[PDB]
C-alpha cells in the first residue's frame, strides 16, 4: 500500500506467502492473510495460480461464527474467480452459501439481492439431473415470492408454459430501470460486454428449453415452422441442430431437400410388434379385473 | 506445432530457407484443419513440395486422409442432402466430391 | 520443530492437491523415512501429524504380512485396504518396517 | 509426452551428454524436476530446476576411498 | 452334480482386469527386441498356421538378459 | 541342438513371409546357435600357460 499494489507488489506477497504457514498457521488471521494475494493476483490477471492458493482456504471454514463482514464476503471475489469461463452452476451452488449470514444479519436488502442474484443464472447453466433438482429444491420457497422472478421459475418449469422469446424480452424492460432493488439484473445482464455474452446466453437457453419440448410432443416438424417458433433464421435454426446433435444430446435427424425433419425413434421391427403384444396383455387382463369388479357390484346390490 | 518449434531452433536456423517455409504453411493448415488452405500452400510451392523425392506420396496420402476426416464430421445431422450445399461446407468443387464419396460406399 | 513442518507439506500437498499431479503429472510422492532413535520420536511425531484430519492410525506391525510365500501377502496387503477403502486419503501407520 | 513441460527449454542439450545412464534413472530425472517445481509452488515446469535434478541423480560414485583408484 | 473347480491356493494369475497397467507403445525404443520378443510368444499365439506352414516348432523359451535398469 | 539350427533357419523365412529356405538361411543360423565361453583378458589364460 506505500504504491498501493502494482504487479511487483502482487510478486512480492507470491514470494513471502508460506513462511508464516513456516512459522504457524494463525486459526484465523492467517487465513485471512492467505486470502488476500489472490485479489491481487487477479489484478494481475491470474486464474490458474489463484485457484491453487484458494484450495488451502477450503478446510478452515465455521469460523464465521465470530466474523460478522469478512468471512462469507471474500468469496464474493471467489466468484469472480469464477466469473472467467463459464461455471454457473458451481456459483449458483455458491451464492446458496453465502444466503446464510445476510438471514442472520437480517437485512432487506443485503439478503433480498442475494435472492435475487441467485434465481438469474441457475436457468444459464446448462440442463441436467443438478440443475433439475437444485430447482426443485428452490423452489417452494417462503422468501421466494417476495420478487415476480417467481414468475420466471414458474416459466422455466417444463411444458413451455407457452413461451416466446419476444414476450420474454418484453417481461425484462423492467432488469435496467426499475424495480425494488434491482441491482443485480443490471450487474448480471445490464452490463456492457458481460451482460451481452451473457444476452446470447439467454437466448441460448431458452432456445434450448424448446428443443426438447418439440422432441417430447411432435413426429415431425417443417423447417419454416420450427424457425418461426424459435424467433430466428432457417440457416442459424441448422447451426443449433448440428451441434447439438453431433453433442448427441438431442436425438434428431433432418432432410433438408424438402425441410421436413422428424424426431422419430429408428423404428424396427420386432419392437413394434413387441408394442402390439404388450397393448393386448394389459387389455385383456384390465377386462378380467372390470369383470370382476361388476359381478361384486352386481352381487352386493342384488342383496340390497 | 512443434514443427515451427524445431525451425525456430538455433541449428535449424543456420539451414533456414525457402523449404522450411513450404512445411510451415503446410503445418498451420494441417493445425486448422482448412482444406483448400493445404491446396492453396500445395499451389504456391510447386518445386518445394509436389515432386516426390519421397514425401509428395506421403503428403497426398495425408491430404486424401484429410477428405473423409471431414467428411464425416457433416453427415450426422441428416438423412438425405443435396450435394451442392455439402460441397458448400466443404468449401471445394462438386465433383471430386463425387468420386470421393463414390469412392467412400465402394 | 524443524521437524513437525517438514514432513507436513510433504504429505498434506499432496494429498489435498492432487490437481498439480496432472498440471505436470506424476501421482509417486509416498512419504519420508523417519530413521534415528527409538526414543520418543517413533510414537509421538506420528500424532503430530495427526493434527489435522489425519487420524486413520491403525497399524502396521511389520510381522504379519511378511509370511513367505507372497500369494498370501498381497491379499494381506488388500486386507489392510478394506478399511483404507472406506474413507478420503486414510494414513496408514506404520511401525516397525525394518524390525524382525 | 505425458507430462507437461511447456518450455524453450531444449532436453537435447542432455542427450549429447556422456555419463551414460540406466533407463531407470531416465524415469527419475523426470519426476526429480516435477517434485523440484510442484514443491516450490510451480503450476509448470520452468526447467531451471532441471539442472539440479540432472545433477543430483549422477551422483553416484559415493565413496570409494579415494583408493584403488 | 459336479461343481465348478477352483484350483485356488497360490494364485500369482495376474487376469480379471488386473494384468496391464501399461500399453505395448510405451516402451521407448527397443525395436530390435520388442520385435524379437514378439516372435516366440504373441505371434505363435495368435497366428499358429504360420509355423505349421513350415513345420518350425516354434521355440519354447527366451533368456533375456542385461545391466539392472 | 541340431534343432537350434533348423528352427532359427526356418526362422529367418518367417520374418520375410517366405516359405523358400535357402542354404543361406542355415549359414546364417549356425553362427546364431553356436556360440563360445568367450573367455575375455587373456590373463587368466597366461597365468595358466
Ligand atoms: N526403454 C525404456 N522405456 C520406457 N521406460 C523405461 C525404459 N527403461 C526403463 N524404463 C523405466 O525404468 C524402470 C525399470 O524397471 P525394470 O524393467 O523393473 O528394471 P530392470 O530393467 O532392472 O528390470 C521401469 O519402471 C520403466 O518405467
Amino acid at each position: 500500500k506505500e504504491q498501493n499494489g502494482d504487479v511487483k507488489e502482487a510478486a512480492s506477497i507470491l514470494q513471502e506467502l508460506q513462511v508464516e504457514t513456516y512459522g504457524s498457521m494463525e486459526k484465523k488471521e492467517r487465513v485471512e492473510f492467505i486470502l488476500e494475494q489472490m485479489r491481487l493476483c487477479l489484478a494481475v490477471k491470474d486464474y490458474i495460480r489463484t485457484q491453487i492458493i484458494s484450495k488451502k482456504i477450503n478446510t478452515k471454514f465455521f469460523q464465521e461464527e465470530n466474523t460478522e463482514k469478512l468471512k462469507l464476503k471474500y468469496y464474493n471475489l471467489m466468484i469472480q474467480l469464477d466469473q472467467h469461463e463459464g461455471s454457473y452452476l458451481s456459483i449458483c451452488k455458491h451464492y446458496r452459501a453465502i444466503y446464510d449470514t445476510p438471514c442472520i444479519q437480517a437485512e432487506s436488502e443485503k439478503w433480498q439481492q442475494a435472492l435475487k442474484s441467485v434465481v438469474l443464472y441457475v436457468i444459464l447453466a446448462p440442463f441436467d439431473n443438478e440443475q433439475s433438482d437444485l430447482v426443485h429444491r428452490i423452489s417452494g420457497d417462503k422468501k421466494l415470492e417476495e420478487i415476480p422472478k417467481y414468475k420466471d421459475l414458474l416459466k422455466l418449469f417444463t411444458t413451455m408454459e407457452l413461451m416466446r422469446w419476444s414476450t420474454l424480452v418484453e417481461d425484462y424492460g423492467m432488469e435496467l430501470r426499475k424495480g425494488s432493488l434491482e441491482s443485480p439484473a443490471t450487474d448480471v445482464f445490464g452490463s456492457t460486454e458481460e451482460g451481452e455474452k451473457r444476452w446470447k446466453d439467454l437466448k441460448n437457453r431458452v432456445v434450448e428449453h424448446n428443443i426438447r419440448i418439440m422432441a417430447k410432443y411432435y413426429t415431425r416438424i417443417t423447417m419454416k415452422r420450427m424457425a418461426q417458433l424459435l424467433d430466428l433464421s432457417v440457416d442459424e435454426s441448422e447451426a443449433f441442430l448440428s451441434n447439438l446433435v453431433v453433442n448427441k444430446t438431442i436425438f434428431a435427424k433432418v432432410d433438408r431437400l424438402a425441410g421436413i425433419i422428424n424426431f422419430q425413434r429408428p423404428k424396427d421391427p420386432n419392437n413394434l410388434l413387441n408394442d402390439w403384444s404388450q397393448k393386448l396383455n394389459s387389455l385383456m387382463s384390465l377386462v378380467n379385473k372390470t369383470t370382476h369388479l361388476i359381478a361384486k357390484e352386481e352381487m352386493i346390490h342384488n342383496l340390497q | 506445432e512443434d514443427v515451427q518449434a524445431l525451425v525456430s531452433g538455433k541449428l535449424a536456423l543456420r539451414y533456414a530457407g525457402r523449404q522450411t517455409e513450404a512445411l510451415k504453411c503446410v503445418a498451420q493448415a494441417s493445425k486448422n484443419r482448412s482444406l483448400a488452405d493445404f491446396e492453396k500452400a500445395l499451389t504456391d510451392y510447386r518445386a518445394e513440395l509436389r515432386d516426390d523425392p519421397i514425401i509428395s506420396t506421403h503428403l497426398a496420402k495425408l491430404y486424401d486422409n484429410l477428405l473423409e476426416q471431414n467428411l464425416i464430421r457433416v453427415i450426422e445431422p441428416f438423412s438425405r442432402v443435396q450435394i451442392e450445399h455439402i460441397s458448400s461446407l466443404i468449401k471445394l468443387s462438386k465433383a471430386d466430391v463425387e468420386r470421393k464419396l463414390s469412392q467412400m460406399i465402394l | 520443530s524443524e521437524q513437525i513442518r517438514e514432513l507436513r507439506e510433504v504429505i498434506e500437498l499432496p494429498l489435498t492437491n492432487p490437481e498439480l499431479f496432472q498440471r505436470v503429472g506424476i501421482i509417486p510422492p509416498k512419504g519420508c523415512l523417519l530413521y534415528g532413535p527409538p526414543g520418543t520420536g517413533k510414537t509421538l511425531l506420528a500424532r503430530a501429524v495427526a493434527s489435522q484430519l489425519d487420524c486413520n492410525f491403525l497399524k502396521v506391525v511389520s510381522s504379519s504380512i511378511v509370511d513367505k510365500y507372497i500369494g498370501e501377502s498381497a491379499r494381506l496387503i488388500r486386507e489392510m485396504f478394506n478399511y483404507a477403502r472406506d474413507h478420503q486419503p486414510c494414513i496408514i501407520f506404520m511401525d516397525e518396517i525394518d524390525a524382525i | 509426452s505425458k507430462m507437461n513441460l511447456s518450455e524453450e527449454v531444449d532436453l537435447e542439450d542432455y542427450v549429447a551428454r556422456p555419463d551414460k545412464i540406466s533407463g531407470a534413472d531416465i524415469n527419475s530425472i523426470c519426476q526429480e524436476s516435477g517434485m523440484l517445481a510442484v514443491r516450490e509452488n510451480r503450476y509448470i515446469v520452468l526447467a531451471k530446476d532441471f539442472e539440479k535434478a540432472y545433477k543430483t541423480v549422477i551422483k553416484k560414485d559415493e565413496q570409494e576411498h579415494e583408493f584403488y583408484k | 452334480d459336479v461343481l465348478p473347480p477352483e484350483a485356488d491356493s497360490s494364485i500369482m494369475m495376474l487376469t480379471s482386469d488386473q494384468k496391464p497397467d501399461v500399453m505395448y507403445a510405451d516402451i521407448g525404443g527397443m525395436d530390435i527386441q520388442k520385435q524379437e520378443v514378439r516372435e516366440a510368444v504373441e505371434l505363435p499365439l495368435t497366428h499358429f498356421e504360420l509355423y505349421k506352414q513350415i513345420g518350425i516348432d516354434p521355440p519354447r523359451g527366451v533368456l533375456m538378459y542385461g545391466p539392472p535398469g | 541342438e541340431v534343432k537350434g539350427v533348423c528352427t532359427e533357419a526356418g526362422m529367418y523365412a518367417l520374418r520375410e513371409r517366405r516359405v523358400h529356405v535357402t542354404q543361406e538361411d542355415f549359414e546364417m543360423a549356425v553362427a546364431k546357435v553356436m556360440q563360445k565361453d568367450s573367455e575375455k583378458n587373456m590373463s587368466i589364460k597366461k597365468l595358466w600357460k
